[PDB]
DNA sequence: CAGCCCTTTTATAGCC
DNA sequence: GGCTATAAAAGGGCTG
């Protein structure tokens, strides 16, 4: 139940490219959710997934729920559920997850340059600093900002391309994008380049 | 209002009361289905007749054991009232209806602080009591120490306070959390 | 074979 | 609309 569980954990880890750190910590979490358990009828590889979720985040490098699931089988639901159960059980919690948390990865899979990453990362922080996107999920804001940034450079990517990697839906990205667009000027880096200028950015 | 009891100056408006009552008589759902008409019985999904009545707009789940559950009422007394009307229906159908054991099980209520809230500051400050994952649900699920009621703070100021068996626990929760909400008001 | 799930209500709200 | 989330009862169902 435990050893074979770790058999799968490693498989999970590998598929999404996790190095020793979180991959080990997830076993340490999982071994505890057996001692200090109370995770009763929960899938052993659900307790696992959630662990390799609370792990990435405790390492300072989190991935979305959709990211873990796409290497799991146990629904986003269960990993969301056992995740909550696990934090309570073990009397531990995490750090919130922010705009500039997925910017590195999202941008790498999107194949954009350090230029675009940095600006998306500065836009998203000011979007929040300027409270332009009230109750939006940080993933959404980020995917939105990544669309402003990239669309204002050469290397552009579409909402279907960004949404696809960010794990969100064009509709949603459009929602935040359109919320921050009206402040586009105040959002970019300053020394930002511009294959296409703000007065030209898609209004959406 | 009553600043002695609701110092916040806001009184949570009750939104849904769930009560249970035991009719004593063993019911024939098969029967009850055929004539009730305001009912709805489907052995397929749920093993209980699901009957509803206009005024007070409630819904009842009736089992072949006498045990009924009333939900939807916007007030205990009303939950109680409707619960009687159900029994009197079952009664008027040919059953030994008895209003034994009636009890209020959960009071759901809502509220509006009238100001937006910096959830993250609250999720961070009341770590022990708060769960705020924008990824799983757009609300901050707070779990109050005493009373044992769950609130669900949002960014707009609308609150939702569940788990109460006594409307006053509901009040004790909000007044408890109000000065936390006020502290984390959005600048 | 303790443990969750189904079903019904209600406020609330972002994402699909 | 739907999903997700919270509490609560009822009795059967599916189960790790």
């Amino acid at each position: 139940a435990m050893m074979n569980a770790f058999k799968e954990i490693t498989t999970m880890a590998d598929r999404i490219n996790l190095p020793r750190n979180k991959v080990d910590r997830t076993n340490n979490l999982f071994r505890q959710a057996y001692e200090q358990k109370s995770l009763k009828g929960r899938a052993n590889d659900a307790i696992a997934s959630a662990c390799l979720y609370i792990a990435c985040r405790q390492e300072g490098v989190p991935r979305t729920f959709k990211e873990i699931c796409a290497v799991s089988r146990i629904s986003k639901k269960e990993i969301g559920r056992c995740f909550k159960l696990i934090l309570k059980a073990l009397e531990t919690s995490v750090d919130l997850i922010t705009t500039g948390d997925f910017m590195s990865r999202f941008c790498s899979n999107l194949c954009l340059p350090k230029q675009v990453q940095m600006a998306a990362t500065h836009i998203a922080r000011k979007a929040v600093e300027l409270d332009l996107v009230p109750g939006r999920s940080p993933i959404s804001v980020a995917a939105a900002a990544i669309y402003m940034a990239s669309q204002a450079s050469a290397e552009k990517r579409t909402q279907k391309e960004i949404g696809d990697i960010a794990g969100v839906a064009d509709v949603t990205i459009r929602q935040s994008y359109r919320l921050i667009y009206p402040r586009a000027p105040d959002l970019f880096p300053t020394d930002f380049k511009f294959d296409t200028p703000v007065d030209k950015l898609p209004q959406l | 209002v009553d600043l002695s009891k609701h110092p916040s100056g806001i009184v949570p408006t009750l939104q849904n009361i769930v009560s249970t009552v035991n009719l004593d008589c063993k019911l024939d759902l098969k029967a009850i289905a055929l004539q009730a008409r305001n009912a709805e019985y489907n052995p397929k999904r749920f093993a209980a007749v699901i009957m509803r009545i206009r005024e007070p707009k409630t819904t009842a789940l009736i089992f072949a054991s006498g045990k009924m559950v009333c939900t939807g009422a916007k007030s205990e007394d009303f939950s109680k009232m409707a619960a009687r009307k159900y029994a009197r229906i079952v009664q008027k159908l040919g059953f030994p209806a008895k209003f034994k054991d009636f009890k209020i099980q959960n009071i759901v209520g809502s509220c509006d602080v009238k100001f937006p809230i910096r959830l993250e500051g609250l999720a961070y400050s009341h770590a022990a009591f708060s769960s705020y994952e924008p990824e799983l649900f757009p609300g901050l699920i707070y779990r109050m120490k005493v009373p044992k009621i769950v609130l669900l703070i949002f960014v707009s100021g609308k609150i939702v306070i569940t788990g109460a068996k006594m409307r006053d626990e509901t009040y004790k929760a909000f007044e408890n959390i109000y000065p936390v909400l006020s502290e984390f008001r959005k600048i």
